């Protein structure tokens, strides 16, 4: 995750093991149930794309259900792609680059890439984006898996 | 175990199966439009007549949640 | 593993017991599972070559694996040296020397090198080249032990 | 228990028994030559004739998941 | 052991009651297992040879190997003082002691004057000749212990 | 399973039955004037005779601790 450092700064520091272990033992334990959304909003407070994906790509099991959430995700983001087109020309020096859906997702993007577009001024928040897909891709297999 | 091998059962809800399948289709390490050619394909072909009738009937263009909410009383 | 400290350099910092007995227990729990390759990559961050052997060396059981891995290991170190020839001429005062697939894989470099390379400027990610060869032979395990 | 001890019963997956062999030349301490040559050597040497006679179609050569794979049905 | 200080100084810290207990619990799961040796090296990682007779006198059970071992750590240190001589005449008052087998296995030297031979310049790697003499002494009880 | 599949036993308390309604309610994602809607109208509703019968002489206005309260014997 990408936190503030005692000198004021925002740096990225790793997950802790304990957490991990949080993660996987919730999954474990209450599997669709509600309450792991919550859960999971408390666990990726100031997390990467990058954890993310880690965090989705450590699951085992379900995996009917890891199906529909990936394919929720590339849906999700072939509509942020959809939404927000490329911009204007090439991309200035000074500058740095708009995200695209799969950034968000994580995955054309590196950390350093994900720590600029947080941590520059404006900050981009590609966490929530990508957290509201994971929310909503939440809500469809809860709904389904509703028995 | 073989992804060829995964075959759904006489009496083995759909659901149960479609977990194995994305499973060792988790253990495929292929090409994405060679394992969305598997999606399609071996899935129903390997399903079940009573169910393999029900997919047949949701036509081409289908989702996960519609098929698995499709063959729920089978 | 080498972290940055507080003071805003890189320093090595040993890893910690339940880190170990949490590798010990994915490996007891999950075997040769595909969730182990997330899972590792997530406790090798920041690692060292050092502490990858460490890492292989204190599993117990799944032998015939361990020497496949090591045979892959070796045969992935021995195209290093392969693609990646010595250099021209004598070693300059003014540098330290440029790896081999056996400093790679930790045996041939000590851990004061293993930080010279990683904390110098350019510095050379020998632990990502390491990861690669072990996430590949990770790939052959998994597909074979796939039944 | 000697690394001359370890050999693949009648009716043994040679997999359970290659698991066996790495785990005592886990214990040996001598030069990787002579384990080299113990390899090659012991292994196939206390392998059960009916995989014996599967190996000794692989002619040399051959590596671990080859062999492993070769043995299978055994 | 003795650890570095955010200051930037070599201290000794005590080892921790949780690192002495996941001790106690290899020793008590895998015995005689090989693992216990890259195991040991780990959590002797910066350790004293006051550290090192604490892990060994905490040992219960296996007290056929431990004697073994006391009577490997008594050869290899009587094999210390014969190939190392002491040296000539009186000692400096500018200069400290040279140690003997008795002070690397932390017998004869105080924990004051252990840290005085590491931390001092050039330092003397007092853990790592008696860790050799443990590795050493671990390899005879492996192969003894072999069935 | 569905809310309108919620219903209170002949021999389960109200309590139990409540409980399984705000679950229910709790996987419904409806604006919250049909939510309302729903409180007041599928809850008793489907609530068992003995108890239906004591919920209609609570009259409207009834809120949860004396709906609660008001059927504990039954």
């Amino acid at each position: 995750p990408i936190v503030q450092n005692l000198q004021g700064q925002m740096v990225h520091q790793a997950i802790s093991p304990r957490t991990l272990n949080a993660w996987v033992k919730v999954v474990e334990e209450k599997a669709f149930s509600p309450e792991v959304i919550p859960m999971f909003s408390a666990l990726s407070e100031g997390a990467t794309p990058q954890d993310l994906n880690t965090m989705l790509n450590t699951v085992g099991g379900h995996q009917a259900a890891m199906q529909m959430l990936k394919e929720t995700i590339n849906e999700e983001a072939a509509e942020w792609d959809r939404l927000h087109p490329v911009h204007a020309g090439p991309i200035a020096p000074g500058q740095m680059r708009e995200p695209r859906g799969s950034d968000i997702a994580g995955t054309t993007s590196t950390l350093q890439e994900q720590i600029g577009w947080m941590t520059h001024n404006p900050p981009i928040p590609v966490g929530e984006i990508y957290k509201r897909w994971i929310i909503l891709g939440l809500n469809k297999i809860v709904r389904m898996y509703s028995p | 175990t073989s992804i060829l091998d995964i075959r759904q059962g006489p009496k083995e809800p759909f659901r149960d199966y479609v977990d194995r399948f994305y499973k060792t289709l988790r253990a495929e390490q292929a090409s994405q439009e060679v394992k969305n050619w598997m999606t399609e394909t071996l899935l129903v072909q390997n399903a079940n007549p009573d169910c393999k009738t029900i997919l047949k009937a949701l036509g081409p263009g289908a989702t996960l949640e519609e098929m698995m909410t499709a063959c729920q009383g089978v």
